[PDB]
RNA sequence: GCUAAACCUAGCCCCAAACCCACUCCACCUUACUACCAGACAACCUUAGCCAAACCAUUUACCCAAAUAAAGUAUAGGCGAUAGAAAUUGAAACCUGGCGCAAUAGAUAUAGUACCGCAAGGGAAAGAUGAAAAAUUAUAACCAAGCAUAAUAUAGCAAGGACUAACCCCUAUACCUUCUGCAUAAUGAAUUAACUAGAAAUAACUUUGCAAGGAGAGCCAAAGCUAAGACCCCCGAAACCAGACGA
RNA sequence: CCGAGCCUGGUGAUAGCUGGUUGUCCAAGAUAGAAUCUUAGUUCAACUUUAAAUUUGCCCACAGAACCCUCUAAAUCCCCUU
RNA sequence: ACUGAACUCCUCACACCCAAUUGGACCAAUCUAUCACCCUAUAGAAGAACUAAUGUUAGUAUAAGUAACAUGAAAACAUUCU
RNA sequence: UCUCUUACUUUUAACCAGUGAAAUUGACCUGCCCGUGAAGAGGCGGGCAUAACACAGCAAGACGAGAAGACCCUAUGGAGCU
């Protein structure tokens, strides 16, 4: 929800076009009292209270909270048995229906989040075999969310990827206040 | 209301309590589906108490279909040609148990 | 009371309101009596000596000004040589 | 009578699109990124609100701050007449004052 | 329109299945159905004191018409039976004037007798035997 | 909402208005309360049993000089240079049980913790700082990001 | 005073 | 719009068993559009309802109502289509078993009353349905006679029950 | 149109309902309807009644001689032994 | 079984990006849509008022620098309704979308057309087969009000209790609003379909996170801080002002 | 359709005044007054609702609450037990 | 002596009869995420529900087949007549 | 004009044929007397009456239809004039 924006309007009772004067006046006839056609009463009139604008669902959680998230997602993972571990992931053929097999021997499930570093040291051949799957999906360790995790039934990391995941997310315990953003150079942060 | 609706008089069936007391259920026909959280207090039911239902009285033939549903439902067939079909969508184990007892 | 502004879409605070009254940061509210300066010549001692009182508010009293004053003005305050820096906290109160 | 007479054509939703498959990713990108990028800088949309939520008296004002003046000239008389309108709504009738 | 109302012939036909039998425009029609539904539901509901309040009346008025073919009055029947003990309801009674009229008789038969022993009571202050379908029998 | 009147329709008069009569925020005469609020110093009170916590708890150190940029390192006090804050004031909760040996630079001290800081070995000196200076002592970081 | 109301014509293409 | 009375003669019967009832013929037609009302139409078609074929057009060739002519036309070409498409072979062993008007689709003009104001006008049309059956037409049903009605007396007299008890 | 899935499909059980209701379809025996099993209806048949048949007598009791002359007939109409 | 009913897709909305248009020939400032003749005149200017102040009489946000923060602070003001800065801070170059509408909706739009007005000006409605209509075939019916098939039966808010039976028996002073109180002979409503009316803060409460600290700079803090949830309608005057259009 | 034309715009003018304000079910729930260009409205009290903290709340007995003329009534306040 | 409530008893069950106002438990349609797969579930959202505004639009009634409205005459349909 | 009205003609009228509105309408299975009651009842209480259904009249009632009373009052609602 925080990313959402909707962009549903409507237009109120003086957006729309014409409507100024008003017709057949007070008190003279047997007809309902009216000061302009447009009015919400009125086919072709506005809208009383309809969507307004671009509308934007913005917020955030404290980075603490979301981090719990993760480990939380993470430890979920593991005590269901959909977490796996690898040193590496790399085939010997670079082909979709490889991994397919190997999945459904191994008995991973139907969809597998594979999880790799930097996005730059991503081998080739599993770069090329993921491309083509459909519920196989590769993202480096910098995309891992609690979204992709829920969505996928497994979970594959790597070793560096477990060290760099355990390192972020335990360095928001035991730490200071802000003070300031942490995008600046705090000495010892990197 | 009264009269808005048909009306009968207190009868018996076959004379059912003057010589043996007959069951005048006939048949359950179960329709729970595999998946599908709707279906989950009939899954329980046929895990548990439909196995000791039938036991319980044989005068009854129960059917469980197992297809895919999004409404499980239990059909109830009496010797009179009466047919009852009742919903057991999202139901508790108990609940079913108490439906079943009563048709 | 302008909950919401043409230029900042912010609550705005009633100046008379701070103009007349003092807030602790407990939450009470302190102000002058009506009449305290007016037709001295009229008034017996013990009166004007009730008129030169520093009094506290009601308790609908004080949220109005409450809701009439912006946040900034119920914040801790650090002065050097308040006059008023001990009776900023309370005391001995139970519920 | 109000009813279609007709069941509406099947809708078939492809549950691993792209987007669908790909959705979430990059977030907490701050927080396992050492914090160069913030998640509300993967927001796309208007200019007026990217990391802002608002009210609608406040988009309105925000609106016309930021982008009002490369504005159509109807949109702009519009946009005027509703922070005058919304101000008046806003701060002098309703309940709870 | 984000949403707008789709069952809405459902909704109308709830209200308008227990106006099918009505008479006029308020069979087909639900601005008027709806009312006389309303008033029809209330009507049903406000009816189960009346049926037993008529009944008990229908019960009373057979009873007095058996008790009077057998020469007795209404209030001396049910009191002395009562006195003697036999409770019986005006329900059952009735069924019995109907359906048993030979037990219907006996038991006028046996209210008359009490209250001639009532009668003699009342004159002689018992002296000795108090009547004999008198001496009530006692619980503990 | 209620039945009809002002309430109903939503035209209520504005807070503060009682009907008519003269309201009770104008009855009261005015009075200097808050006269040059924005303009009073302030300082942010830093107790002596504080910063012996501090220093226990391995934060700012005494063995190096203890001034603003360090207490806020440290994360012991919060200076507002917005909001008219011109430093840290010391004050003498915890003069007693008060073993530290500091050398600190503070903007106020009360002579008892300039006894009790003085008492252990240590140095008390009080020095100004104007709210640019403030400032730029409190969060170096951006004020060498800003390049001047 | 005198109130008269004029009569509305409807459009005619209905 | 609807257009069902004109199918109803497509409708097909599997062949009788030998041993059964003639199943007399059985012709349905009508006549869409007619610029005429339909409550003046049904008068004309409640008068037809019941006669035979020549009766009713012998009856319908002496009213002087706008909607008889056509009335009479609509009968003369379903008995020519009865003989000659439904199998019927007496041209004059048919009856009317079904004959009604129904609303047609209407127009809306502008009236012009004596003021700035108006009314609308509307320009009635109207269907005819007739439905003819070979046979005779079936003999009227009489009234019911004194005996009849003492019959139907007893019996709700000796149907009653004792209500409200055992 | 309405967007939307459920009262479509609401309103098309009622039209098949009404449709049943106007053209009933002519009775069919029970055997030939979805739930049923010969064997275990015969055994809830003896048990209900509380009686202790011998099952092959009952199904002897069941079966019928015009039963048996339809079914050579369709065997010898279709060829099949 | 008639009238009818039903249908997806023309298009539209809000964003993003990008600065966008206009002589085939002829005619068109005189009475425009007119081939061809002698006084050459010419524009540059502080809005006002409704409304709020519960009247009104000074006053009452609306102006065209990305954000944020300072701050609703300094200040202004029938010192009152309300109005309200700045210094300073700092604001990461590229990606073709939709928890938008789907023929009373979405643009007024099939069109600024028809129609109305001297004029300025106002301003509509609506369409639905199929691969093929160079398939006119037979199917596809079922569904609002209104009617027809099929007028009526002593008596009474139209029903309910019932009953062997529709009625007959018994019981029962339509609804909404407005009121001390309405069957009221007080309001409104022929009826069907569709459309048509609760928008948000301060401070509290609950549920998480972290905790003498919380928060992704700014702010708060003698258990607090951060985040979320939850919350304040619709139609209606007689008016006033500005600028056009009319003898 | 001129006590001051008509059209468009400001304008969704304003209305303490009338009208209207759309699923189900349950629960608690009828108010001493003051001020007000105010009595067709509102603000504060009062009553009512929710959530919390704590301990007394109601009913009440003896004793007790100027006088002054001529009576001085039904009663009231206060109030432990219960 | 009897009749006579929704009072009370009896068999079984019980949250299930006050306006404004207030607290609470559920909930129809729709869209979105993920399920499900003869029409559902857990959540997020919102143009989220109409027996009533002399409401707006469209259809069709009632009044009602009513009020009202037409064409001088004969003929050969050449013509003539009033 | 009237005492004091009558006769005829034309229109209208009524019937037949053709075409074909409008105001109005909560639903109506739409009686009388006395009483009652938001104080003037077809609908409530007590009596009386009472098969059904067109057509032509009449105007006592339906506090009949039309026009959100113009008279009167109220509004911190207007406007013209002095
Ligand atoms: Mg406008
Ligand atoms: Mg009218
Ligand atoms: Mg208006
Ligand atoms: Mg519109
Ligand atoms: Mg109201
Ligand atoms: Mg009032
Ligand atoms: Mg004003
Ligand atoms: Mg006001
Ligand atoms: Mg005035
Ligand atoms: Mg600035
Ligand atoms: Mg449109
Ligand atoms: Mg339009
Ligand atoms: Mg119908
Ligand atoms: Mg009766
Ligand atoms: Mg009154
Ligand atoms: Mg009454
Ligand atoms: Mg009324
Ligand atoms: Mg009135
Ligand atoms: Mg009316
Ligand atoms: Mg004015
Ligand atoms: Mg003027
Ligand atoms: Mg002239
Ligand atoms: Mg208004
Ligand atoms: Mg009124
Ligand atoms: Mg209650
Ligand atoms: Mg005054
Ligand atoms: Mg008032
Ligand atoms: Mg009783
Ligand atoms: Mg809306
Ligand atoms: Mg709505
Ligand atoms: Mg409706
Ligand atoms: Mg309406
Ligand atoms: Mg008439
Ligand atoms: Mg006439
Ligand atoms: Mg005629
Ligand atoms: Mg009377
Ligand atoms: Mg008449
Ligand atoms: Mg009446
Ligand atoms: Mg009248
Ligand atoms: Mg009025
Ligand atoms: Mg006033």
């Amino acid at each position: 929800n925080f990313k959402r924006i909707s962009y549903a309007k409507t237009k109120t009772r003086a957006e729309v076009r014409g409507g100024g004067r008003k017709p057949w006046p007070q008190k003279g006839t047997g007809r309902a009292r009216h000061g302009s056609i447009r009015s919400p009463l009125w086919r072709g009139g506005g809208v009383a209270h309809g969507p307004r604008g671009p509308t934007s669902y913005y917020y955030m959680l404290p980075m603490k909270v979301r981090a719990l998230g993760l480990k939380v997602a993470l430890t979920v993972k593991l005590a269901q048995d959909d977490l796996h571990i690898m040193d590496s992931l790399e085939l010997p053929t670079g082909d979709p229906q490889y991994l397919t097999e190997l999945a459904h021997y191994r008995r991973w499930g139907d969809s597998v989040l594979l999880v790799d570093l930097t996005h730059e040291e991503m081998p080739q051949s599993i770069v090329e075999a993921t491309s083509r799957l459909k519920t196989f999906n590769l993202i480096p360790a910098v995309g891992l969310n609690v979204h992709s995790m829920l969505k996928h039934q497994t979970l594959v990391l790597t070793l560096p990827t477990v060290a760099f995941l355990e390192d972020k997310l335990l360095w928001q315990d035991s730490r200071y206040r802000p003070l300031y953003p942490f995008s600046l150079p705090y000495s010892d942060f990197p | 209301t009264a009269r808005g609706t048909p009306s009968r008089f207190l009868a018996s069936v076959l004379h059912n309590g003057l010589g043996r007391y007959v069951q005048q259920l006939q048949r359950l026909s179960f329709s729970v589906s595999r998946d599908g959280a709707s279906s989950r207090g009939a899954r329980e039911f046929v895990e548990r108490e439909v196995i000791d239902f039938a036991r319980r009285n044989p005068g009854v033939v129960i059917y469980v279909n197992s297809r895919p549903c999004c409404v499980p439902r239990v059909v109830a067939e009496y010797l009179n040609g009466a047919v009852r079909e009742e919903s057991i969508h999202c139901k508790s184990v108990e609940e079913i148990s108490t439906l079943v007892q009563k048709l | 009371l302008t909950y919401f502004s043409a230029r900042k879409g912010k609550r705005k605070t009633v100046k008379a309101v701070i103009d007349r009254f003092l807030r602790l940061h407990c939450g009470l509210w302190v102000r002058r009596k009506a009449g305290y300066k007016k037709k001295l010549w009229k008034k017996t001692p013990a009166r004007k000596k009730r008129l030169r009182e520093f009094v506290f508010c009601n308790k609908t009293q004080s949220k109005l000004l409450d809701k009439m004053t912006t946040s900034f003005w119920k914040r801790r305050n650090w002065y050097v040589d308040d006059p008023y820096q001990k009776y900023h906290d309370r005391t001995n109160l139970k519920v | 009578i109000g009813i279609r007479l007709t069941l509406p054509p099947p809708k078939v939703v492809d549950r691993w699109n792209e987007k669908r498959a790909m959705f979430g990713v990059y977030d907490n990108i701050g927080i396992l990124g050492n914090f160069e990028k913030h998640p509300k800088e993967l927001i796309r949309g208007p200019i007026w609100l990217r990391g802002w939520k608002g009210n609608e008296l406040q988009r309105c004002i925000r609106k016309r701050k930021m982008v009002g003046s490369r504005m159509f000239a109807d949109d702009l008389h519009n946009l005027n007449k509703r922070i005058r309108y919304l101000y008046k709504h806003f701060n002098r009738h309703g309940k709870f004052r | 329109l984000r949403n707008r109302v789709t069952d809405r012939y459902f909704r109308i036909q709830e209200v308008l299945k227990h106006a099918r039998h009505f008479r006029g425009r308020k069979n087909r029609c639900y601005r008027l159905a709806v009312r006389t539904v309303i008033r029809a539901f209330v009507k049903c509901t406000k009816a189960r004191y009346l049926k037993k309040k008529n009944m008990r009346t229908l019960w009373i008025n057979r009873i007095t018409a058996a008790s009077q073919e057998h020469g007795l009055k209404y209030p001396a029947l049910i009191g002395n039976l009562v006195k003697c003990q036999v409770e019986l309801n005006r329900k059952v009674l009735a069924d019995l004037a109907i359906y048993e009229p030979k037990t219907f008789k006996s038991l006028a038969a046996l209210a008359s007798r009490r209250r001639h022993e009532g009668f003699a009571a009342a004159l002689g202050d018992g002296k000795e035997p108090e009547g004999i379908f008198s001496r009530v029998v006692q619980y503990h | 909402r209620g039945h009809k009147g002002e309430r109903q329709r939503g035209t209520r008069p504005r807070l503060g208005f009682e009907g008519g009569q003269t309201p009770f925020y104008i009855r009261i005469p005015k009075y200097g309360f808050n006269e040059g609020h924005s303009f009073r110093r302030q300082y942010k009170p830093l107790s002596l049993n504080r910063l012996q916590y501090l220093i226990d708890l391995g934060r700012v150190d005494p063995s190096q000089p203890i001034d603003l940029t360090q207490l806020v390192n440290g994360r012991g006090v919060t200076i507002q240079p917005l909001k008219r804050d011109y430093g840290v004031q010391l004050v003498e909760e915890g003069a007693d049980t008060f073993t530290a040996k500091v050398n600190i630079e503070v903007q106020l001290a009360s002579e008892l913790a300039i006894a009790a800081i003085e008492k252990n070995g240590g140095v008390v000196t009080t020095a100004f700082y104007d709210p640019r200076s403030l400032d730029i002592v409190c969060k170096p970081v951006p004020f060498f990001l800003r390049g001047q | 005073k005198k109130r008269f109301t004029p009569p509305i014509y409807q459009p005619k293409f209905k | 719009i609807s257009r069902k009375w004109e199918k109803k003669n497509k409708i097909v019967y599997p062949p009788q068993l030998p041993g059964e009832p003639r199943r007399p013929a059985e012709i349905y037609h009508c006549r869409r559009q007619i610029k005429y009302s339909k409550d003046k139409m049904w008068y004309l078609a409640k008068l037809i309802r019941g006669m035979s074929i020549d009766q009713a057009l012998a009856q319908l060739e002496f009213n002087d109502k706008k909607g008889a002519k056509i009335i009479k036309e609509v009968l003369l070409e379903a008995q020519d289509m009865a003989v000659r498409d439904h199998n019927v072979e007496f041209r004059s062993n048919l009856y009317i078993a079904e004959s009604t008007s129904g609303r047609g689709q209407c127009l809306k003009r502008i009236r012009y009353h004596g003021r700035g104001r108006f009314g609308i006008m509307e320009k009635v049309y109207c269907h005819y349905f007739v439905k003819l059956v070979e046979g005779p037409p079936p003999p009227p049903e009489p009234p019911k006679t004194a005996v009849a009605h003492a019959k139907e007396y007893i019996q709700q007299l000796r149907s009653r029950t004792i209500v409200h008890t055992l | 149109v309405k967007k939307g899935f459920r009262a479509a499909f609401r309103f098309q059980k009622e039209l098949e309902r009404q449709r049943l209701l106007r053209c009933p379809p002519p009775p069919v025996r029970r055997s030939e309807k979805p739930n049923w099993d010969y064997h275990a209806e015969i055994q809830a048949f003896g048990h209900r009644l509380q009686e202790n048949f011998s099952l092959d007598l009952l199904k002897t009791a069941f079966v019928n001689s015009c039963y048996i002359k339809s079914e050579e007939a369709k065997r010898q109409q279709l060829g099949i032994e």
